[PDB]
C-alpha cells in the first residue's frame, strides 16, 4: 500500500478495501509500534540524528 | 580540494551568490525551468484539447486561433480524471496534446516549484540572520494555487476541473464555479475580498501617509526621492507628524504610533484574509458550498416572496443550465 | 518512450538525493552565529 | 422613410463597443431602403407582434404576442416540445409600403427571417459589400463624444 | 437512469449520446466498460451495491440487463438522492436548489473541517519551524544593531 | 437545399398529434393509462403504416386494445425522422424537469 | 444586492473581459500584495532593541535609527526575486500609486459601459466561430454562459419589461 | 480466468478473445438447429484515412493514421441470430450490445480525423452450402453509420439540429446566405461494408476467430464538411453456440 | 393573502366530496412531506424519474386517480405506476415495504392524510411553481 501512486486508480493507503488488511495492518503497526518504543528507550540519537 | 561535495554545499548555500539558489533551489530552478518552458510553448503552440473527455477539442494556443486574452493551457481531459498522465504513459505526443497531457506536466512542477519556493523564502532568511515568517506571508498566495489547481480538482475528481492557465480559462473557471457553488454568498470568500480589498486600502493608507510626512532635505525643483540614501541611519519620515494627522481624522486610539505594530497588522491582514479565501475553495472543493437562502422568505399564504438573494439564483441558473452544452446526460449535475 | 520514462526517473533521483544529503549536510550550522 | 429609419435599433446609440471602430455602417452596412412595415399574422388571422429587444441586450429571443401580450408563437431553443413553433402556428408575414409593399411570405424560414429582424424595429435593405461590414453594431458620434467626454472630465 | 430507460424499451449497450459516446456505457482509457456521462470520471469507484453487475471487463451487459436486482435499484436511488451536495446553513442539493431537504453530507462535514485544520496545521508547521531555527542560531528577536551580518558580505550589486 | 428537419417536421401531424413512429416515449404520459406498459410496446413496436397498425401489436390484451382505440384520435404518423429516431432518442431525448 | 450588480456585469457587458476592470484587479490586487509583502518584509527584518521576544515593545515611539534593516531587506529580495527596493520614498510613493491607478482604471472602464459602450466580443473570433463550427476557445464559452444569464435573469430582474420567456426559448445545454 | 482486477488498467479489456495455434478445426452446422453469435467482438488494429487527390484526381490511396484518442476502440457484446440459409449459407444478423465507438485519428498534416467506428445493423453473409465453419470462411455485408454527433449536440456558437439557436447570433445584421450550411444542421446516415474472415476455428466450443476489414465514412459535423473515407483493418472473435 | 380555510378544501374521494384541512395537519403534512419525500419530490418534481410528477392534473390522469386524499392515500400503501398496471412497493417507500424504507415504519394513517393533503394544497398556493422545475425557481 505504501508502494501505491497517489493518484487516479491506485490511491495509496486510501484504497484499502477489505478488513483483513485493515486488521491485519494494524497488527503490523501495533508491534512496529512498540518496537520502536523500545529501542528509543534504550538509546540515544545516534550522530546525523543529532548534527540534522 | 577542501572535499568536492563539502565545497559544492559550501557553493549552494552560498550567501554570495547573486541569485539565493539554496537547498530548497535544487529542486526549484529544474521544475520551475520545465513548468516554464513547457507552458510557454503550449501557449503559443498546443494543439486543441479534449478538456470535458467528450471529443470536443478547446482550442487554447495562439497559432491555432487564440490572442493572449483568450489564449489559455487547456486542462487534461476528463476521461482522464484524476490519473496521472506524464508523457510516458501515451502511445504519442499527438495522444498527448489532445487529452492535454501539457496542464499537468505544468501544474504539478509549477506548485513543486512554487513550495520550494517558499521553502527558500526561509533558507535566505536563515543564512541571513534576519527573522523567518517572511515565507509564511507567501503561504497565503501559494495556497490559493494550491487550491485553485490541486485542492478543487482532488475533491471534484478530475483535473478537468482545475482552473486552466489563461485570461478567459480563468473567467470560465469563475463564472461557473459561483453556478456550481454560489461563492458570492460563502463567507470565506468575503474574508477573501475584505483582505484584498482591505489589502489595497490599507496599501493606499501606509504608503499615502508615509510618503506625506517625509521630512524636507530635497529643492523644490529636485525629486523629493532623492532625500534618501541607501543605508540610513536614522527614518526618512515623521512618524509622529504621520499619526499626528491620522489621529485626527478618525481619532488617536484609533491610529497607530508604533511602526512595528502598524507593520505587523499591515502584513497579518491580507495574508489572513486571502488564507480563508484559500481555505473556500478548497472547503468548496467538498461541495460544502454558500449559505443557500432561495424561497426563505414566504408570505402569509405560502406565496414565495423573492430576496436579492432569489435574482442571484436566477443569474446561477443561467449559468448552470449553459455551462458544458454537451457534457451531461442526466438530471443532477454530481461532478 | 519507455526510455523517456528511466530517463526522468534517474534525473529527479539525482535532484531529490542532492536534496535530501543536503539538509543532512549539518544545515543548522550555516548562518550568522550560534552553531 | 427617415422616420422610420429612427425607429431601427441599429441607431441607438447604446448598441455597440468599445473596440468596435468605425462609422455605424462598418456594422449592419449603408442603409438602402425601407423594406415596409412588417404585420406577422397566425392560422387565425390574428395579429401577432414581436417584443422587441432593449438595449440592454447583445442577443435576444424571437417571442410574438397579440395585443393583450399573450405569447401566441416564438422560435423555439428545445424542440423537443415547442408548442409555439412558426410551423405549429402557421405565422406568415405581409408587408406595407417599402420595397416589399403588398407582398406577403409564409414559408416558415422566411417567415422567421423577418421576425428575427422585427426585433431591431422597422426593417431596412442594407448594402454590406461596399464598406466590407461585419454586421455587428456601432455607436454613433452622439455615443462617442459623450464617452470620451464623461471620461476627460 | 440505465435501469430506469432500459425499462422502457432502450438498448443500454448501443444508446448513442449527443456527443457520439454512449448515453449509458462506454469504455475507459484502457478499455474497460464504464457507466457514461460526466460520471466518466469516477470509473474507478468500487461498492457492494454496484459490484454483482461487474465482469472481467467491467459493467457486463447482460448481467445489466437482467441481474439487476430491486434491492440495488433502490440503493442507486438512495445514494443519488444523497450525493454530498450541500450549504453552509444546511440546504442539501446544487447550489440554485430549493429550501426543503435540510441536509449535508457527513462525509462533507468531516472533509472539510480537516482540511481547514490541516491546512492551518502546515502553517504552524513553518512559524514554529521557522522561530526554532532562529531561536536557536539565535537572532528570533532581531539583527543585532552592531553585528549585521548582511554588512560583512561582499556586494552582489 | 439545406432545412432543418426538425423544425419542418413541426409543420406536420408531428407537432399536432403524438407520432407513433417519431414522438418520444414521455410523451404518452399525457394521457390516462398508456404509459409504462403500452407506450413501451407502441415505441418497441417499430413504425406503422397506419394508426390503426397499432391496434395490431402482438400480445396486445383485449383492454389494452380497447384503451389504444380511444386514444387513437390523439395519434398519427409520418415518416421515420433518423435525427429523431436515432441515438435511442424514443426512450430519453435529454430533457427532463 | 451587490453581487446580482456583479452577475449581472459579467451576463450583459461581459465585464471581466475588459482591459480597464483588469488593470482595476491588477491594481487591487496588487496592491494588497505590496500591503502584504512589505508588513512581513519589515517584521522579519528588525533590528533587535530589546530583550524580549514580543518585539513590539522594544519600539521608539520617538525616530532616531531605522527600526528595520532596510540594507537587509534589500540583499534579501535582491537573492530570492532579483529585484529589490532601496528607497524607502520611492517603495511607500509605490504603494499610493499601485492601488490608487488600479482604481481609477476600473472607473474608466464603467463610464464607458454607462453607454453600454462594453468590451463585449472579439470580432475576428465571431466570424470564424460563424464560418467553422468546431472552432473553440474559453471565449466562446463564457458568451454562452452569458446568455444563459441573461435570458435565465431578464425575468425577475427588470420586472418593468413585462417579459414572459416560454420553457421553449429558454437557452440550455443537454439533459440541465 | 482472470477477474476485473487482473485486467485493470493493463489496456487488456480492449482486445477481443484469442485461440491458441492448434484450434484450426471446423465447427458443424446442423441447418435444422437454429444457432446464433453470443459474443462477437471487433478490435481494431489500423485506421486508413483514404487521401482526397486534391484538384488533380489521379486516385486516391488510404494512408496510415495516429490514434489520438486512446484503447476504447473495441467493439464487443455484439449478438443476434447466425440463421441457415435455404442455399446452405449463413448470415449473421446481430442484435444488440457495444455495437460502436466514437475513434479520432489524426493525420500527416496535424488533421484530426472524427469517425464513428461501427457495424450496427450488420447483416453479414457466408458462402452458399457451409456445412461446417473451416478456417477463412468469409463473412460479408453491410450496417449503418448513424451520424456521429446526435441530434442534440450544439456547436461553440450555441446552433444545433433538434435544439440551439436559428443562427450566428453574434453577428445580428449580416449577409445569411453564406452561413447558411453552418446554421443548418443536417443529421447524416450512410451504410458501410464489412469482412469477417476466419482463421481460427475450433468446433470443439464453437468460437471461431479471424481479422476484419470494414470501409465507411467520418464526421462529416453535423454536415458542414465532408466526410473523409475510412478503411478499419482488426481482428475478431465470435462465439457461435446452437441455443 | 393567506392560507384560509378556503384554500384548505381539497377532494377527498373521486365523487367529488370534499374535506377541508386544518393549519395544524397543513403544517404537519409538509414537516412529514420534507421527512419522507422532498429526498426525491422536493418541490413537486421527482429526480429519479423527472416525467411524472405531483401536480395535480399529473395525478388525475393517473391510473387509478390519485388527485383526492383517498388516491394518494392508497398510493402510499400499495404503490403502482402511472397505468396501475403494476405494483411498484419494492422500489418506491409505501406502508407495505416499511422493513425498506424504514422512514415509513412510524408513519400511521393520521400521517399518511396529511401528507396526501400537502400534495393537493401546495400547487394551490404556489401554482405553476410546484410542478415545473428549475425553470420556475
Ligand atoms: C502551501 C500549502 C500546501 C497545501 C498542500 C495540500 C496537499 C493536500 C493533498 C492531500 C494528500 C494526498 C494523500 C492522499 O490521501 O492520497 C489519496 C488521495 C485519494 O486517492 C483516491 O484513491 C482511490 C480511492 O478508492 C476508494 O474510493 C472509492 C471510489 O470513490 C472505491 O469504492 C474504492 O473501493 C475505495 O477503495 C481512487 O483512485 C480515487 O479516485 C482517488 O484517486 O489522492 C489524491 O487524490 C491526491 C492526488 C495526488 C497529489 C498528492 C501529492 C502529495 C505530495
Ligand atoms: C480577482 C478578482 C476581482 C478583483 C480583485 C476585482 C476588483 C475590482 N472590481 Mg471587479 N469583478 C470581478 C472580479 C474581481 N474584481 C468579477 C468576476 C466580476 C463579475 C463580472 C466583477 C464585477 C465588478 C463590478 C460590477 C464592479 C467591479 C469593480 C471593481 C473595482 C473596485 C472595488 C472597490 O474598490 O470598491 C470600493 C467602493 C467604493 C464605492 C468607495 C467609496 C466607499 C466609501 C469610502 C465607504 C464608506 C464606508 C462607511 C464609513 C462604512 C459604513 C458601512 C456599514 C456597513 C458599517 C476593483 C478594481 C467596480 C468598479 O470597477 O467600479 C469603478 C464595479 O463597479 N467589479
Ligand atoms: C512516530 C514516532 C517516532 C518518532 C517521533 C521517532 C523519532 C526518531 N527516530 Mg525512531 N522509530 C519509530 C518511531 C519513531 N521514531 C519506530 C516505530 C521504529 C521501529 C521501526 C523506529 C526506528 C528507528 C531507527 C532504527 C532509528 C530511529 C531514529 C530516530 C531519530 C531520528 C530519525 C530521523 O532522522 O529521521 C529522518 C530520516 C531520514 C533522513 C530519511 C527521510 C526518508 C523517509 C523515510 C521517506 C520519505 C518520506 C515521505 C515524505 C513519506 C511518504 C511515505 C512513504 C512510505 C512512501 C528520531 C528521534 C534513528 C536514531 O537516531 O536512533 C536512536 C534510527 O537510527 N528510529
Ligand atoms: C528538480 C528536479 C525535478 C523534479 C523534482 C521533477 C519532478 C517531476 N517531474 Mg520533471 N523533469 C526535470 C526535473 C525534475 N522533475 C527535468 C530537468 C526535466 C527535463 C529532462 C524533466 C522532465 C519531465 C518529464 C518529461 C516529465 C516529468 C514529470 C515529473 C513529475 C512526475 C515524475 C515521476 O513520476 O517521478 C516519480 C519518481 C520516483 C518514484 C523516484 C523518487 C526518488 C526516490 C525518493 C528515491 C528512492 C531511492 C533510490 C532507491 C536510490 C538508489 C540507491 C543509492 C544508494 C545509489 C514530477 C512532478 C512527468 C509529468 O509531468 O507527469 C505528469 C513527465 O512526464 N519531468
Ligand atoms: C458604497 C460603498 C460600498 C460600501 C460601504 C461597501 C461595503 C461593503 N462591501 Mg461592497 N462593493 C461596492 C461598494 C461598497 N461596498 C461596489 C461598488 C462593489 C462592486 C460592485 C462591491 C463589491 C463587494 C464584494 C465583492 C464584497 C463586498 C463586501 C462588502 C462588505 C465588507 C467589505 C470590506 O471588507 O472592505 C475592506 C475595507 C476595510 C478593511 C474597511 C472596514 C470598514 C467597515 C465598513 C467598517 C467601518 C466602521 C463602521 C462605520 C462603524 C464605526 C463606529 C464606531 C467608531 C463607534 C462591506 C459591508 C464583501 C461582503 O459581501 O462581505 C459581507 C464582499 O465579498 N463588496
Ligand atoms: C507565450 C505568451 C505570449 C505568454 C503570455 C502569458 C500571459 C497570458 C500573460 C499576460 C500578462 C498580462 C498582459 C496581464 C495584464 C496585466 C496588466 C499589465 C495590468 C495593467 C497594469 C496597469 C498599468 C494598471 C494600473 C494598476 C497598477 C499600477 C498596478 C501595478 C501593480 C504592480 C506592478 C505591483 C507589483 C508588485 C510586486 C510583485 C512587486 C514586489 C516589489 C518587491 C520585490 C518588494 C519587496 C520589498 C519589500 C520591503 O518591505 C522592502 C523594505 C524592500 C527593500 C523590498 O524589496
Ligand atoms: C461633530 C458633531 C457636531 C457631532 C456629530 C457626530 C456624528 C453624528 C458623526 C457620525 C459620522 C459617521 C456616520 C461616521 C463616519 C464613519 C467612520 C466612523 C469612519 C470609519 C473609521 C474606522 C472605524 C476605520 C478605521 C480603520 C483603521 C483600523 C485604521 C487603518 C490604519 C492604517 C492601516 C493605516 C496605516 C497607518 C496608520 C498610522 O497611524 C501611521 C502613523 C502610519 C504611518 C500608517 O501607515
Ligand atoms: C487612461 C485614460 C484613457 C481613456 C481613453 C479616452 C479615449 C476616448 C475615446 C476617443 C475616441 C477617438 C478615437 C480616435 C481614433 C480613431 O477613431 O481611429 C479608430 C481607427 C479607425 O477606425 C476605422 O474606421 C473605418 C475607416 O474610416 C473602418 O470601419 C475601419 O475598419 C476602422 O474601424 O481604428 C483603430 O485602429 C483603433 C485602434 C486605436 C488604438 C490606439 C493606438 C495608439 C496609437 C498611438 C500612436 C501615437 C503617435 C504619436
Ligand atoms: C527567481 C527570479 C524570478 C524573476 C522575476 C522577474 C522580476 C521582474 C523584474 C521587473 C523589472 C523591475 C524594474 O524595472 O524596477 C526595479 C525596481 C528596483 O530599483 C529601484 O530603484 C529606485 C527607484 O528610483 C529605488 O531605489 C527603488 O527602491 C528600487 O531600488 O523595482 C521597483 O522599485 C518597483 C517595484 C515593482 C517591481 C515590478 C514587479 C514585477 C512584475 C512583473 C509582471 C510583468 C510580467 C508580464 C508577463 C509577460
Ligand atoms: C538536467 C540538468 C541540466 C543541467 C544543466 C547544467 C548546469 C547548469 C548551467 C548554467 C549555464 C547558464 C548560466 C546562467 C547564469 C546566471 O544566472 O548568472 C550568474 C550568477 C553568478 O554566479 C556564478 O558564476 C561564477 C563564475 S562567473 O562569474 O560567471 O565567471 C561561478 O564561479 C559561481 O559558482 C556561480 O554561482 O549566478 C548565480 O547567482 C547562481 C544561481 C543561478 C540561478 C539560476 C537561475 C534560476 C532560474 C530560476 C527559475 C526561473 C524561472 C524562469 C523564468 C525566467
Ligand atoms: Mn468543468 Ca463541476 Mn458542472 Mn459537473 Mn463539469
Ligand atoms: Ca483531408
Ligand atoms: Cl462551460
Ligand atoms: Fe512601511
Amino acid at each position: 500500500y505504501l508502494l501505491k501512486s497517489p493518484f487516479g486508480g491506485e490511491g495509496w493507503i486510501v484504497s484499502v478495501n477489505n478488513l483483513e488488511d485493515v486488521v491485519g495492518g494494524h497488527i503490523w503497526i501495533g508491534l512496529i509500534c512498540i518496537a520502536g518504543g523500545i529501542w528509543h528507550i534504550l538509546t540515544t540519537p545516534f550522530g546525523w540524528a543529532r548534527r540534522a | 580540494s577542501a572535499n568536492l561535495w563539502e565545497r559544492f554545499c559550501n557553493w549552494v548555500t552560498s550567501t554570495d551568490n547573486r541569485l539565493y539558489v539554496g537547498w530548497f533551489g535544487v529542486i526549484m530552478i529544474p521544475t520551475l525551468l520545465a513548468a516554464t518552458i513547457c507552458f510557454v510553448i503550449a501557449f503559443i503552440a498546443a494543439p486543441p484539447v479534449d478538456i470535458d473527455g467528450i471529443r470536443e477539442p478547446v482550442s487554447g494556443s495562439l497559432l491555432y486561433g487564440n490572442n493572449i486574452i483568450t489564449g489559455a493551457v487547456v486542462p487534461s481531459s476528463n476521461a482522464i480524471g484524476l490519473h496521472f498522465y506524464p508523457i510516458w504513459e501515451a502511445a504519442s505526443l499527438d495522444e498527448w496534446l489532445y487529452n492535454g497531457g501539457p496542464y499537468q506536466l505544468i501544474i504539478f512542477h509549477f506548485l513543486l516549484g512554487a513550495s520550494c519556493y517558499m521553502g527558500r523564502q526561509w533558507e535566505l532568511s536563515y543564512r541571513l540572520g534576519m527573522r523567518p515568517w517572511i515565507c509564511v506571508a507567501y503561504s497565503a498566495p501559494l495556497a490559493s494555487a494550491f487550491a485553485v489547481f490541486l485542492i478543487y480538482p482532488i475533491g471534484q475528481g478530475s483535473f478537468s476541473d482545475g482552473m486552466p492557465l489563461g485570461i478567459s480559462g480563468t473567467f470560465n473557471f469563475m463564472i461557473v464555479f459561483q453556478a456550481e457553488h454560489n461563492i458570492l454568498m460563502h463567507p470565506f470568500h468575503q474574508l477573501g475580498v475584505a483582505g484584498v480589498f482591505g489589502g489595497a486600502l490599507f496599501c493606499a493608507m501606509h504608503g499615502s501617509l508615509v510618503t506625506s510626512s517625509l521630512i524636507r532635505e530635497t529643492t523644490e525643483t529636485e525629486s523629493a526621492n532623492y532625500g534618501y540614501k541607501f543605508g540610513q541611519e536614522e527614518e526618512t519620515y515623521n512618524i509622529v507628524a504621520a499619526h499626528g494627522y491620522f489621529g485626527r481624522l478618525i481619532f488617536q486610539y484609533a491610529s497607530f504610533n508604533n511602526s512595528r505594530s502598524l507593520h505587523f497588522f499591515l502584513a497579518a491582514w491580507p495574508v489572513v484574509g486571502v488564507w480563508f479565501t484559500a481555505l473556500g475553495i478548497s472547503t468548496m472543493a467538498f461541495n460544502l458550498n454558500g449559505f443557500n437562502f432561495n424561497h426563505s422568505v414566504i408570505d402569509a399564504k405560502g406565496n414565495v416572496i423573492n430576496t436579492w438573494a432569489d435574482i442571484i439564483n436566477r443569474a446561477n441558473l443561467g449559468m448552470e443550465v449553459m455551462h458544458e452544452r454537451n457534457a451531461h446526460n442526466f438530471p443532477l449535475d454530481l461532478a | 518512450m519507455e526510455t523517456l520514462k528511466i530517463t526522468v526517473y534517474i534525473v529527479v533521483t539525482f535532484f531529490v538525493l542532492l536534496f535530501v544529503f543536503g539538509f543532512l549536510s549539518g544545515d543548522p550550522a550555516r548562518n550568522p552565529k550560534r552553531k | 422613410e427617415k422616420l422610420a429609419f429612427y425607429d431601427y435599433i441599429g441607431n441607438n446609440p447604446a448598441k455597440g463597443g468599445l473596440f468596435r471602430t468605425g462609422p455605424m455602417n462598418k456594422g449592419d452596412g449603408i442603409a438602402q431602403a425601407w423594406k415596409g412595415h412588417a404585420v406577422f399574422r397566425n392560422k387565425e388571422g390574428e395579429e401577432l407582434f414581436v417584443r422587441r429587444m432593449p438595449a440592454f441586450f447583445e442577443s435576444f429571443p424571437v417571442i410574438l404576442t397579440d395585443k393583450n401580450g399573450v405569447v401566441k408563437a416564438d422560435i423555439p431553443f428545445r424542440r423537443a416540445e415547442s408548442k409555439y413553433s412558426f410551423e405549429q402556428q402557421g405565422v406568415t408575414v405581409s408587408f406595407y409600403g417599402g420595397e416589399l409593399n403588398g407582398q406577403t411570405f409564409t414559408d416558415p424560414p422566411t417567415v422567421k427571417s423577418y421576425a428575427r429582424k422585427a426585433i431591431f424595429g422597422e426593417i431596412f435593405e442594407f448594402d454590406t459589400e461596399t464598406l466590407n461590414s461585419d454586421g455587428i453594431f456601432r455607436t454613433s458620434p452622439r455615443g462617442w463624444f459623450t464617452f470620451a467626454h464623461a471620461v476627460f472630465a | 437512469f440505465l435501469i430506469r430507460d432500459q425499462k422502457l424499451g432502450a438498448n443500454v449497450g448501443s444508446a448513442q449520446g449527443p456527443t457520439g459516446l454512449g448515453k449509458y456505457l462506454m469504455r475507459s482509457p484502457t478499455g474497460e466498460i464504464i457507466f457514461g456521462g460526466e460520471t466518466m470520471r469516477f470509473w474507478d469507484f468500487r461498492g457492494p451495491w454496484l459490484e454483482p453487475l461487474r465482469g472481467p471487463n467491467g459493467l457486463d451487459l447482460n448481467k445489466i440487463k437482467n441481474d439487476i436486482q430491486p434491492w440495488q435499484e433502490r440503493r442507486a436511488a438512495e445514494y443519488m438522492t444523497h450525493a454530498p451536495l450541500g450549504s453552509l446553513n444546511s440546504v442539501g442539493g446544487v447550489a440554485t436548489e430549493i429550501n426543503s431537504v435540510n441536509f449535508v453530507s457527513p462525509r462533507s462535514w468531516l472533509a472539510t473541517s480537516h482540511f481547514v485544520l490541516a491546512f492551518f496545521f502546515l502553517v504552524g508547521h513553518l512559524w514554529h519551524a521557522g522561530r526554532a531555527r532562529a531561536a536557536a542560531a539565535g537572532f528570533e528577536k532581531g539583527i543585532d544593531r552592531e553585528s549585521e551580518p548582511v554588512l560583512s558580505m561582499p556586494s552582489l550589486d | 437545399e439545406l432545412v432543418n428537419v426538425v423544425d419542418e417536421k413541426l409543420g406536420t401531424a408531428y407537432g399536432e398529434k403524438i407520432d407513433l413512429n417519431n414522438t418520444n416515449i414521455a410523451a404518452f404520459i399525457q394521457y390516462r393509462g398508456l404509459y409504462p406498459t403500452l407506450a413501451k410496446l407502441i415505441v418497441k413496436n417499430a413504425p406503422y403504416e397506419s394508426v390503426e397498425d397499432v391496434l395490431n401489436i402482438p400480445g396486445l390484451t383485449e383492454r389494452q386494445k380497447q384503451i389504444l382505440r380511444e386514444n387513437l384520435e390523439h395519434f398519427t404518423v409520418t415518416e421515420v425522422e433518423t435525427a429523431l429516431v436515432e441515438g435511442g432518442d424514443r426512450y430519453n431525448n435529454g430533457l427532463y424537469k | 444586492a451587490i453581487f446580482r450588480f456583479l452577475l449581472f456585469f459579467q451576463g450583459f457587458h461581459n465585464w471581466t473581459l475588459n482591459p480597464f476592470h483588469m488593470m482595476g484587479v491588477a491594481g487591487v490586487l496588487g496592491g494588497a500584495l505590496l500591503c502584504a509583502i512589505h508588513g512581513a518584509t519589515v517584521e522579519n527584518t528588525l533590528f533587535q532593541d530589546g530583550e524580549g521576544a514580543s518585539t513590539f515593545r522594544a519600539f521608539n515611539p520617538t525616530q532616531a535609527e531605522e527600526t528595520y534593516s532596510m540594507v537587509t531587506a534589500n540583499r534579501f529580495w535582491s537573492q530570492i526575486f532579483g529585484i529589490a527596493f532601496s528607497n524607502k520614498r520611492w517603495l511607500h510613493f509605490f504603494m499610493l500609486f499601485v492601488p490608487v491607478t488600479g482604481l481609477w482604471m476600473s472607473a474608466i472602464g464603467v463610464v464607458g459601459l454607462a453607454l453600454n459602450l462594453r468590451s463585449y466580443d472579439f470580432i475576428s473570433q465571431e466570424i470564424r466561430a460563424a464560418e467553422d463550427p468546431e472552432f473553440e476557445t474559453f471565449y466562446t464559452k463564457n458568451l454562452l454562459l452569458n446568455e444563459g444569464i441573461r435570458a435565465w435573469m431578464a425575468p425577475q430582474d427588470q420586472p418593468h419589461e413585462n417579459f414572459v420567456f416560454p420553457e421553449e426559448v429558454l437557452p440550455r445545454g443537454n439533459a440541465l | 480466468t482472470l477477474t476485473y482486477d487482473d485486467i485493470v488498467g493493463t489496456g487488456l479489456a480492449n482486445k477481443c478473445p484469442t485461440l491458441d495455434d492448434t484450434a484450426r478445426g471446423a465447427y458443424p452446422i446442423d441447418s435444422s438447429q437454429t444457432y446464433r453469435i453470443a459474443r462477437l467482438c471487433l478490435q481494431p488494429t489500423t485506421f486508413l484515412v483514404k487521401e482526397e487527390p486534391k484538384n488533380k484526381r489521379q486516385e486516391a490511396e488510404f494512408v496510415p493514421t495516429k490514434l489520438v484518442t486512446r484503447e476504447t476502440t473495441s467493439l464487443d457484446q455484439i449478438q443476434g441470430e447466425l440463421k441457415v440459409n435455404s442455399d446452405g449459407s449463413l448470415t449473421f444478423v446481430e442484435e444488440d450490445g457495444i455495437d460502436f465507438q466514437p475513434v479520432t485519428v489524426q493525420m500527416a498534416g496535424g488533421e484530426r480525423i472524427p469517425l464513428l467506428f461501427t457495424v450496427k445493423n450488420l447483416v453479414a453473409s457466408t458462402q452458399p452450402n457451409v456445412t461446417s465453419i473451416t478456417t477463412s470462411t468469409d463473412f460479408k455485408g453491410e450496417f449503418n453509420v448513424p451520424s456521429y454527433r446526435t441530434a442534440n449536440f450544439l456547436d461553440p456558437k450555441g446552433r444545433g439540429l433538434a435544439s440551439g439557436y436559428d443562427s450566428a447570433i453574434a453577428l445580428p445584421q449580416a449577409k445569411e446566405e453564406e452561413l447558411a450550411r453552418a446554421n443548418v444542421k443536417r443529421f447524416s446516415l450512410t451504410k458501410g461494408q464489412i469482412s469477417l474472415n476466419v482463421a481460427k476455428v475450433d468446433g470443439r466450443t464453437g468460437e471461431i476467430a479471424g481479422t476484419f476489414e470494414s470501409e465507411q465514412l467520418s464526421d462529416d459535423d453535423m454536415g458542414a464538411h465532408e466526410p473523409h473515407e475510412v478503411k478499419i483493418q482488426g481482428v475478431f472473435y465470435a462465439s457461435i453456440e446452437p441455443a | 393573502a393567506e392560507l384560509t380555510p378556503e384554500v384548505l378544501t381539497v377532494p377527498l374521494n373521486s365523487e367529488g366530496k370534499t374535506i377541508t384541512l386544518t393549519e395544524k395537519q397543513y403544517l404537519e403534512g409538509k414537516r412529514l412531506f420534507q421527512y419522507a419525500c422532498a429526498s426525491c419530490h422536493v418541490g413537486g418534481i421527482t429526480k429519479t424519474n423527472p416525467s411524472l410528477d405531483l401536480r395535480t392534473e399529473t395525478l388525475a390522469l393517473a391510473t387509478p386517480p390519485r388527485d383526492n386524499i383517498e388516491g394518494l392515500v392508497d398510493y402510499m400503501k400499495n404503490p403502482t405506476t402511472y397505468d396501475g398496471e403494476q405494483e411498484i412497493a419494492e422500489v418506491h417507500p409505501s406502508l407495505r415495504s416499511a422493513d425498506i424504507f424504514p422512514k415509513m415504519r412510524n408513519l400511521t394513517e393520521k400521517d399518511l392524510v396529511a401528507i396526501a393533503g400537502h400534495i393537493l394544497v401546495e400547487p394551490k398556493i404556489l401554482g405553476d411553481k410546484w410542478g415545473g422545475g428549475k425553470v420556475y425557481y
